[PDB]
RNA sequence: CAUGCUUGAGGUUCUAACUCUGGUCCGUAAUCCGGAUCGAGGACAGUGUAUGGUGGGCAGUUUGACUGGGGCGGUCUCCU
RNA sequence: CUUGUCGGGUAAGUUCCGACCUGCACGAAUGGCGUAACGAUGGCGGCGCUGUCUCCACCCGAGACUCAGUGAAAUUGAAA
RNA sequence: GAAAGACCAAGGGUUCCUGCGCAACGUUAAUCGACGCAGGGUUAGUCGGUUCCUAAGGCGAGGCUGAAAAGCGUAGUCGAUGGGAAACAGGUUAAUAUUCCUGUACUUCUGGUUACUGCGAUGGAGGGACGGAGAAGGCUAGGCCAGCUUGGCGUUGGUUGUCCAAGUUUAAGGUGGUAGGCUGAAAUCUUAGGUAAAUCCGGGGUUUCAAGGCCGAGAGCUGAUGACGAGUCGUCUAGAUGACGAAGUGGUUGAUGCCAUGCUUCCAAGAAAAGCUUCUAAGCUUCAGGUAACCAGGAACCGUACCCCAAACCGACACAGGUGGUCGGGUAGAGAAUACCAAGGCGCUUGAGAGAACUCGGGUGAAGGAACUAGGCAAAAUGGCACCGUAACUUCGGGAGAAGGUGCGCCGGCUAGGGUGAAGGAUUUACUCCGUAAGCUCUGGCUGGUCGAAGAUACCAGGCCGCUGCGACUGUUUAUUAAAAACACAGCACUCUGCAAACACGAAAGUGGACGUAUAGGGUGUGACGCCUGCCCGGUGCCGGAAGGUUAAUUGAUGG
RNA sequence: UUACCACGGAGUGAUUCAUGACUGGGGUGAAGUCGUAACAAGGUAGCCGUAGGGGAACCUGCGGCUGGAUC
C-alpha cells in the first residue's frame, strides 16, 4: 500500500526550506518564533 | 462534403464527417505559428472561472490577419488551410511583393484568385474595402468596429451580414443574430461569406471525440445535494423544486442579462 | 399680450471636462505604464455620497409546557 | 385489499411468462411506448456436470498434542 | 530463472572490506551477522552534474492597484522532467575503476610563427524542430549446425567412432558512400517585402543543361604479427608466481534493437530558445579582426564505497504490502503465457517427535443426481488447431466461437513448392546484374504400417441455451461493508450573450471566457435510435406596455 | 477382419394440421336508443385521392371530375 510520506530532496527544500520562510513575512514569523524557543534545527 | 460511417463498432454508428478534399495537406507556414498553451479554465489566480475545460490536443497559433491593411498591392491564394483554432478555412496569400498572409477564407476562393484591398477596388467575393464605397444590399463578412482595429464580427464558418441601409457618417447591416446594428462606415469588411458552411451537419458520434476538444463533461444540478446546486437535493429523483437558476443563484430561463448603457446607442434594435 | 432678468422638466446639437481592453511617435532593446498626436464617444458613461426596490447568494437566531414514554388530538385565565 | 381472476409451465409454483382493467395512488423531454447490439446488472426456466445434498468414508500436507529454547494479550473488590 | 539473476534513477548515509569480540540487538543457540571496538577503502578533458538554452511555473527595477501588511505585472532572470562538444577494449585490489595501468582514439580551448585577407550584433534570414496508426523491406545483436583444436575410451550389455566433453573471442575509431530517402540545377538582369541596411532570404523576367546536391544503417578492409585463449613448464608455499601457449573458420536463422526525426495514411492538425550557417548597421582601415598550415601547452570544481523491486527506500518491526526505467539465453510453444533448465542466486533465523478430536489447504469416491439452499453459493464441468455446419431477430455491421460434429501419436513409401547459395553468362568493370550443383532452412499432398484404455495425453486452455425488468452502447463512482437501475455520454430542446460579450475569480488593478466572435460562448433540463410528445396562462416566475393609482431621499407653503 | 447397409440414437431447422386465455373486424336478425349523411338545388351540390378532427352517420383544408339544378 502506498503511505503518505514519499520523499522528495528537492521538494522538501522548496516548500519548507530556509529560503523560502524568508521569501515572505508570514515564513519570517515562524523562523522569530523558532529562534525565540531555542531549536537546534530551525529548519528542513 | 459530409461522410456517414459504417456501424462496424457501436462509437462509429452516428459518426458523420467533414471532410474536405481540397485542403492542403502538408506542413503549415512556419514563419506565422507561434506557440499557445493550454488553461484549463483557469486564471492567474488559479481558479477554474470557466469550466468544462481541459485536455485535448497540442495547437499552434496561426498569425491570422485580421487588419487587411496592404492596400493596393494584389495578393494571390496559394493554398487553404485546416485552423485548428477556428471552425471556419484559412488562406495563404502571396502578395506581389513576397509577404505571405493568413487570411480567413471566403467560401469560393480555391487556388488563383486576386483578393486586392482597399478603395477602388473590384467587387467580387474576398476583397476588402471599407464600408462606405460598398453597394447597399451586399453580403460583407469580416466586420471591423473600431477602425484600425480588425475583424471582429461575422468569422466563424458560414457567417455572414447585411448591409441594409446607409445614413450619415454611420452604416447600418443586419447581424446573423437577428438584430440591426449601426457601424461606423469608415471601419472596413470583406464581400461574401466565411467558408466552411457545412461544418452545422457533422455528428460527433461518441463521448471521445468531445473530450478530443478539450471539453470535459457537464454534470447536472439535479443530481447534485443542496451544498453544491441550488437545483440540489430530494429523495428520488425530482426536478428542481424552485425556479431553474444558475450555480450561483442566476434565473436562465428567459431572464436578460445585459446591463451595458454605454453602446446602447448602435443597438438599432435588438435580436428579439 | 410684448419684452426683460431669473427658474422645473423635454428634445437637438457643439466641444473643452471625462472615457477608450483604437492607430503611430518617444522614453525603449518593452502587446506593461506614461507623455505627445490623430480617431471615436461625450456632458452621457463611470466613481464617491444619500435614498427606494430586489436579494436563502450569504449570516445570526427562534420554533412552549402538561402528557400513564414521545408524537397526533386536547388543555393552559375566571365563575357554579 | 392481494397469494385479484383466467391461461401456460411443475406431481405439487405467494416467484415467472401471456392476458383481463376494478389505475388505493401510470402517462407523454423530473419524457410515454418500443428496440438490434452490449452488461463481474435484477427475476424465472432447461441441458451437461457434479460430495451442494441422502450421508458421509478413506488418504495427503500445515496446525492442534508431547519434549527443548524464548516468551505476549484483553481481564481482575477479595474468594475456602 | 521476464526472477527470488544483473543494472540505472529516487531515497538512505558508511550499512562496504579487514583484524579483534558476543553483554545488549538477531522472535532459539551462535564461534556467525546489515551488531560492538579499531583501522582501511571511493582517483575522470570524454560517465553524471556544474557551466550554455529554454517549457509549465516562480520572482520581479520602474509601473499600476490597494486601510497597512500587500496584489498583479513590464524590462529582466530563475526554473528540467526536454535541447546543446568528445572513449573504447584488455589487466589489476580484501575493498575503486569507461576514473588507475597498457594499447589504440576523439572533442575543445590558449599562446606563438608563417601566408593570405573586409572585420563587426542584441538586429534580418536559414536551421535546430518534433503527432496517432500502419506496412513493405535492408541490416545487426543474439541463437543453432558443421568443420577445427585439445582431452577421453567409461565400476553394468555396447562404445577407436556418422562416439563423448570443452573451447572455437576481439571494441571504439579510421577508410569506405552501399540497401535506401529527399530534392531540379546553373548563369545573368532586376525588386511596393524581411521595422534601418544587406552580396543573405523572399518576389519577377530571360538564357542554358538533363544533370548535380544533401542525408544514410550496414557490409568489406584496417585497428589487430596485438590482446584473449584450455593448458604446459620453472620457482616459492592444498595454494601463489614468471614464462610459454592450440584452434580461433564456414553455413543457416534472426529481433519489440538500427536505417527511421524515413515512407504511406488519418484528423483530434501535432514545444520553445540557444549552440550552429549566413547577411549587414553603428565602428575600424593599414594596430583591430578573420581564414589556413605548423609548433608548444591546457581542459578547473563537485559526485563516484554500499543497498537499490529490498533485511539498507516508504510502511513503529530483519513486516507475505508499495516503489519509475534498462537487459533478458535453451528445449517445447503464437508468445515477454506455461513446464523443465542455463548464467547467476537461494533453501525464506526456533527445532525434534507422535500421527487423537477439531480447524485450514487438497486427492479419490458405491447407488442416486440440486432431493441442498434465501439463491446451483462453492465445487464439478468446458477449454487448441483445421474442416464441415449454424436459428429467431436485426439499426444489414451483427447475433456467431450461436448450437453441433469429424480428425489429431510414432515409423515408412511416393510426390510438389519457397528462401539462401559454387560454377557459369552480361557490361556500367565492380559495395553490379542474371543465375547457380551440393549443403542448410521453411511450407505442403496421398498412401500404408504400428502401440496403448486413452495421441489438443502433462502445465496451459470458452460451459451452453430459452423467456422477461432496467440502462442504448465503451466509460465513471462512496481510498477502508454499497459498482448499480446511480453519474457521464453522443443526440435533442429552451434561454441568455454584439465583444471592453454574457458569466466567474478578485475591496481594486487585472485575469479567465479567448489571441475566440452567434455554425461562437455560458446556464438549464432530457439522454443512441424508431413512432410521438395531448389540454390548462387561473397561482408563482420571466418577457413587453405605458395611460392612470400608490410611492424615497430632497424641498419647504401653511398653521401652532 | 474390412467394405456396403436396415432398425435404432443425438443435435438443430423447415413445412403442415388441430387446439388456445384473450382480442379485431364481418354477416344475419325484431314494432329497441341517438341523430338525419344520401336521393329534389335533399335544404352547405355530390363524388375521387390525401391529411387532421369528432358519440355516429360525418365535418374541414388541398388538388381533381360532372356521373351537378337555376341561368
Ligand atoms: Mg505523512
Ligand atoms: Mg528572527
Ligand atoms: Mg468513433
Ligand atoms: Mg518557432
Ligand atoms: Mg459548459
Ligand atoms: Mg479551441
Ligand atoms: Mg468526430
Ligand atoms: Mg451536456
Ligand atoms: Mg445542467
Ligand atoms: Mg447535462
Ligand atoms: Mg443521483
Ligand atoms: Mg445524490
Ligand atoms: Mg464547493
Ligand atoms: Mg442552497
Ligand atoms: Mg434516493
Ligand atoms: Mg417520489
Ligand atoms: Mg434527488
Ligand atoms: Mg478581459
Ligand atoms: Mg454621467
Ligand atoms: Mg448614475
Ligand atoms: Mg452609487
Ligand atoms: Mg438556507
Ligand atoms: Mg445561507
Ligand atoms: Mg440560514
Ligand atoms: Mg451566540
Ligand atoms: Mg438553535
Ligand atoms: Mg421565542
Ligand atoms: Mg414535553
Ligand atoms: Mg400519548
Ligand atoms: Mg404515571
Ligand atoms: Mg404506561
Ligand atoms: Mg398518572
Ligand atoms: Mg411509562
Ligand atoms: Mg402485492
Ligand atoms: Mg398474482
Ligand atoms: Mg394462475
Ligand atoms: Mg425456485
Ligand atoms: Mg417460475
Ligand atoms: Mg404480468
Ligand atoms: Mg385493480
Ligand atoms: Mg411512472
Ligand atoms: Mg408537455
Ligand atoms: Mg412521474
Ligand atoms: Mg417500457
Ligand atoms: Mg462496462
Ligand atoms: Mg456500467
Ligand atoms: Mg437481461
Ligand atoms: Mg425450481
Ligand atoms: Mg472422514
Ligand atoms: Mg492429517
Ligand atoms: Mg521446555
Ligand atoms: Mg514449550
Ligand atoms: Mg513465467
Ligand atoms: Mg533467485
Ligand atoms: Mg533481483
Ligand atoms: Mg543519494
Ligand atoms: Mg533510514
Ligand atoms: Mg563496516
Ligand atoms: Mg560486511
Ligand atoms: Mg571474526
Ligand atoms: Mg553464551
Ligand atoms: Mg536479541
Ligand atoms: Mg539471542
Ligand atoms: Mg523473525
Ligand atoms: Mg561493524
Ligand atoms: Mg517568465
Ligand atoms: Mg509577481
Ligand atoms: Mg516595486
Ligand atoms: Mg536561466
Ligand atoms: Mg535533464
Ligand atoms: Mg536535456
Ligand atoms: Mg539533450
Ligand atoms: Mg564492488
Ligand atoms: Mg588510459
Ligand atoms: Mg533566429
Ligand atoms: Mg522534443
Ligand atoms: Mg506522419
Ligand atoms: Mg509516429
Ligand atoms: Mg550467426
Ligand atoms: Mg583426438
Ligand atoms: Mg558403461
Ligand atoms: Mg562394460
Ligand atoms: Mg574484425
Ligand atoms: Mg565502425
Ligand atoms: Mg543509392
Ligand atoms: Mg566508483
Ligand atoms: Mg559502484
Ligand atoms: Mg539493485
Ligand atoms: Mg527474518
Ligand atoms: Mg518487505
Ligand atoms: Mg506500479
Ligand atoms: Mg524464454
Ligand atoms: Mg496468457
Ligand atoms: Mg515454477
Ligand atoms: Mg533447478
Ligand atoms: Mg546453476
Ligand atoms: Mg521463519
Ligand atoms: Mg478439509
Ligand atoms: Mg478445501
Ligand atoms: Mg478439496
Ligand atoms: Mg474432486
Ligand atoms: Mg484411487
Ligand atoms: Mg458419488
Ligand atoms: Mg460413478
Ligand atoms: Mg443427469
Ligand atoms: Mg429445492
Ligand atoms: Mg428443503
Ligand atoms: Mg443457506
Ligand atoms: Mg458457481
Ligand atoms: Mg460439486
Ligand atoms: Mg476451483
Ligand atoms: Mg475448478
Ligand atoms: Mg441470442
Ligand atoms: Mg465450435
Ligand atoms: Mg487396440
Ligand atoms: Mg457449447
Ligand atoms: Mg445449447
Ligand atoms: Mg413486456
Ligand atoms: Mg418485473
Ligand atoms: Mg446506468
Ligand atoms: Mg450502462
Ligand atoms: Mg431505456
Ligand atoms: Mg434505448
Ligand atoms: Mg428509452
Ligand atoms: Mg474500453
Ligand atoms: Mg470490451
Ligand atoms: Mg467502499
Ligand atoms: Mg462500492
Ligand atoms: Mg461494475
Ligand atoms: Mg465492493
Ligand atoms: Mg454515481
Ligand atoms: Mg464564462
Ligand atoms: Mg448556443
Ligand atoms: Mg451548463
Ligand atoms: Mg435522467
Ligand atoms: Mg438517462
Ligand atoms: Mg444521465
Ligand atoms: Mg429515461
Ligand atoms: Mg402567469
Ligand atoms: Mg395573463
Ligand atoms: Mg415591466
Ligand atoms: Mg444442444
Ligand atoms: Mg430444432
Ligand atoms: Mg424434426
Ligand atoms: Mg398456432
Ligand atoms: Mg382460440
Ligand atoms: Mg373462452
Ligand atoms: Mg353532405
Ligand atoms: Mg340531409
Ligand atoms: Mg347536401
Ligand atoms: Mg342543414
Ligand atoms: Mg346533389
Ligand atoms: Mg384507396
Ligand atoms: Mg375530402
Ligand atoms: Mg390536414
Ligand atoms: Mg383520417
Ligand atoms: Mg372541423
Ligand atoms: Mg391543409
Ligand atoms: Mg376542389
Amino acid at each position: 500500500m502506498k503511505r503518505t510520506f514519499q520523499p522528495s530532496t528537492l521538494k522538501r527544500a522548496r516548500v519548507h526550506g530556509f529560503r523560502a520562510r524568508m521569501a515572505t513575512k508570514n515564513g519570517r514569523q515562524v523562523l522569530s518564533r523558532r529562534r525565540a524557543k531555542g531549536r537546534k534545527r530551525l529548519t528542513v | 462534403a459530409i461522410v456517414k460511417c459504417k456501424p462496424t463498432s457501436a462509437g462509429r454508428r452516428f459518426v458523420v464527417k467533414v471532410v474536405n478534399q481540397e485542403l492542403h495537406k502538408g506542413a503549415p507556414y512556419a514563419p506565422l505559428l507561434e506557440k499557445k498553451s493550454k488553461s484549463g479554465g483557469r486564471n492567474n489566480n488559479g481558479r477554474i472561472t470557466t469550466r468544462h475545460i481541459g485536455g485535448g490536443h497540442k495547437q499552434h497559433y496561426r498569425l491570422v490577419d485580421f487588419r487587411r491593411n496592404k492596400d493596393g498591392i494584389p495578393a494571390i491564394v496559394e493554398r487553404v488551410e485546416y485552423d485548428p483554432n477556428r471552425t471556419a478555412h484559412i488562406a495563404l496569400l502571396k502578395y506581389a511583393d513576397g509577404e505571405r498572409r493568413y487570411i480567413i477564407a471566403p467560401k469560393g476562393v480555391a487556388a488563383g484568385d486576386q483578393l486586392i484591398s482597399g478603395i477602388g477596388a473590384p467587387i467580387k467575393a474576398g476583397n476588402s474595402m471599407p464600408l462606405r464605397n460598398i453597394p447597399v444590399g451586399s453580403t460583407v463578412h469580416g466586420i471591423e468596429l473600431k477602425p484600425g482595429k480588425g475583424a471582429q464580427i461575422a468569422r466563424s464558418a458560414g457567417a455572414s451580414a447585411q448591409l441594409v441601409a446607409r445614413e450619415g457618417a454611420y452604416v447600418t447591416l443586419r447581424l446573423r443574430s437577428g438584430e440591426m446594428r449601426k457601424v461606423l462606415a469608415e471601419c472596413r469588411a470583406t464581400l461574401g461569406e466565411v467558408s466552411n458552411s457545412e461544418h452545422s451537419l457533422r455528428s460527433l458520434g461518441k463521448a471521445g471525440a468531445t473530450r478530443w476538444r478539450g471539453v470535459r463533461p457537464t454534470v447536472r444540478g439535479v443530481a447534485m445535494n443542496p451544498v453544491d446546486h441550488p437545483h440540489g437535493g430530494g429523495e428520488g429523483r425530482t426536478s428542481a423544486g424552485r425556479h431553474p437558476v444558475s450555480p450561483w443563484g442566476l434565473q436562465t430561463k428567459g431572464k436578460k442579462t445585459r446591463s451595458n448603457k454605454r453602446t446602447d446607442n448602435m443597438i438599432v434594435r435588438r435580436r428579439k
